[PDB]
């Protein structure tokens, strides 16, 4: 990430504000609808419209996008726990973090009139591309 | 395998696109996301900034022409394969264009439809623009194949 | 697409493949390499270790399975679609795998037959083959496009 | 990388040998055979089996890769210049690097006997795909 891509995700990041869990939540249901194979790493979910579990777990998803973007320059250790988890316990294929990041992107771009310019795309493109390197550093 | 509501959302979308503009967006921003495929747009002048990339008559025009071809799979849904055969050899055995660049600007159009159609873009109309793009990049694959 | 050349380095060299022991090989080297693949295999008991899993009875009875399929697929590559199409149901709308790891396969395949077979998996033959495990690859995958 | 990984890439190291240069040019040879989209990177090459060209151009290769091999945990440093040739110059797509780490594989499996065991591959696997993460790090 370039200074200017740190800026550009800065501006996103503040322009989401406070709506930030609520777009992860979107943004998953945009990739259970779109990428049914992610379904099956959420057996004991209910992914319907509405559901709290995908509500929470989008919070969850945007509180740790927003650590990694707050620990910019040291996101391999920012996200440690997390890498961890996604290789050794749920195994999750590494071609998933594509599809979430892509879910990501488009809840951006539908709720960001002003600052989803093809330049921000690129920077926050390249941003979750690090966060899912981290993500996937991992398996053994 | 669009279901009929499937259908429906692509095509009530589609009557609202500006096809003079939307195919332009879409090539600029894969040229400034994903910057390898400027090596196949050399004689296309400036692609130096977002800006200019953005900006260049080229590239505009050129997308213009890159979602006539949408169009015309939207129209043809059940036969992708042939609406598509000469740009698969054109794509793949004369310029090898490696095929995940097809899914690439698939889902660069998906993001360019979100930033057009904000709200409208509900995440069923967008799993029924991944099966069209999917489905697109499978029939420009097809030489690989 | 195979030229008889193509067609020649396959079926020469498949005649010589110990087809009890090819199969487990490369399941268990998927499952070594490509780790998160053993979320499918829960049920496969050990494999904790890659001794563990290259020792595992069921990884090779399950790997004889696939390269048996493999097999089927040699011997009609100008109609892989209807020789995986129970199989392409399987893998796809009841096991949701991702057809990333079909080619995954294929490759680590590939690696086992030059690990096999040394100087006579030539840089030719190899080709013939990627040939033929992409196509099973996309054959496997159909029920995705 | 783990430790047992970096031992297992120096024992495929220690055993190729003074071979290394000739196996990069084969690599070279079954990647341009086998993927054919990625002769086009190299039109002022002749790829016909035993060019001087595709022979000095594996030895390169291979040297990059026992410097990245030399300086294990600093690869982003050591690669550092070849990162930004692949991606500012030469626009080397990302999915080739796949392409060419497999063939890298290939040319070891056909070469190693004893070495390339189950263990081995994962971990050759693992450090050529760091190389590829350092290599595909700076488009822009
Ligand atoms: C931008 C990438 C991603 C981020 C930041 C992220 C983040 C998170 C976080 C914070 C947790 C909760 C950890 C618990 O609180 O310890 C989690 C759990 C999980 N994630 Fe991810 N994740 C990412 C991508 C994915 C992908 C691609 C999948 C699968 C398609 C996935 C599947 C799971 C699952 C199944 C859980 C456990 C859920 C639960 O059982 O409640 N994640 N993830
Ligand atoms: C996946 C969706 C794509 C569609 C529907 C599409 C469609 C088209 C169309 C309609 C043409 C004009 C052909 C003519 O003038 O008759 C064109 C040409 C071309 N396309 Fe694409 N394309 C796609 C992807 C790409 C990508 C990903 C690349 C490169 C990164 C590429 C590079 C080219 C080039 C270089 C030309 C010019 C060919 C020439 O005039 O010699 N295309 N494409
Ligand atoms: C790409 C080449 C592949 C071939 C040719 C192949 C072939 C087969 C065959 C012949 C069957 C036995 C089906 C029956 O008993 O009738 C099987 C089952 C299965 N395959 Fe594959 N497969 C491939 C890839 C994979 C991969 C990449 C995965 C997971 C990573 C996978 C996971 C499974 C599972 C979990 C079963 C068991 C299904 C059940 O018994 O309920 N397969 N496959
Ligand atoms: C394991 C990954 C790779 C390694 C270590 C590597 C290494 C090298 C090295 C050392 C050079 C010479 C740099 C000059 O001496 O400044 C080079 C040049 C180049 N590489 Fe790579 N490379 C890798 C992957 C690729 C891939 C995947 C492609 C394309 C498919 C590619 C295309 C090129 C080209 C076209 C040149 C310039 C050749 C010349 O014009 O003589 N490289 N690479």
């Amino acid at each position: 990430l370039s200074p200017a891509d740190k800026t550009n995700v800065k501006a996103a990041w503040g322009k989401v504000g406070a709506h930030a869990g609520e777009y992860g939540a979107e943004a998953l249901e945009r990739m259970f609808l779109s990428f049914p194979t992610t379904k099956t790493y959420f057996p004991h979910f209910d992914l319907s419209h509405g559901s709290a579990q995908v509500k929470g777990h989008g919070k969850k998803v945007a509180d740790a996008l927003t650590n990694a973007v707050a620990h910019v320059d040291d996101m391999p250790n920012a996200l440690s726990a997390l890498s961890d988890l996604h290789a050794h316990k749920l195994r999750v294929d590494p071609v998933n973090f594509k599809l979430l990041s892509h879910c990501l992107l488009v809840t951006l771009a539908a709720h960001l009139p002003a600052e989803f310019t093809p330049a921000v795309h690129a920077s926050l493109d390249k941003f979750l591309a690090s966060v899912s390197t981290v993500l996937t550093s991992k398996y053994r | 395998h669009l279901t009929p509501e499937e259908k429906s959302a692509v095509t009530a979308l589609w009557g609202k696109v500006n096809v003079d503009e939307v195919g332009g967006e879409a090539l600029g921003r894969l040229l400034v996301v994903y910057p390898w495929t400027q090596r196949f747009f050399e004689s296309f002048g400036d692609l130096s900034t977002p800006d200019a990339v953005m900006g260049n008559p080229k590239v505009k025009a050129h997308g213009k022409k890159v979602l006539g071809a949408f169009s015309d799979g939207l129209a043809h849904l059940d036969n992708l394969k042939g609406t598509f055969a000469t740009l698969s050899e054109l794509h793949c055995d004369k310029l090898h264009v490696d095929p995940e660049n097809f899914r690439l600007l698939g889902n660069v159009l998906v993001c360019v439809l979100a930033h057009h159609f904000g709200k409208e873009f509900t995440p069923p109309v967008q799993a029924a623009y991944q099966k069209v793009v999917a489905g697109v990049a499978n029939a420009l694959a097809h030489k690989y194949h």
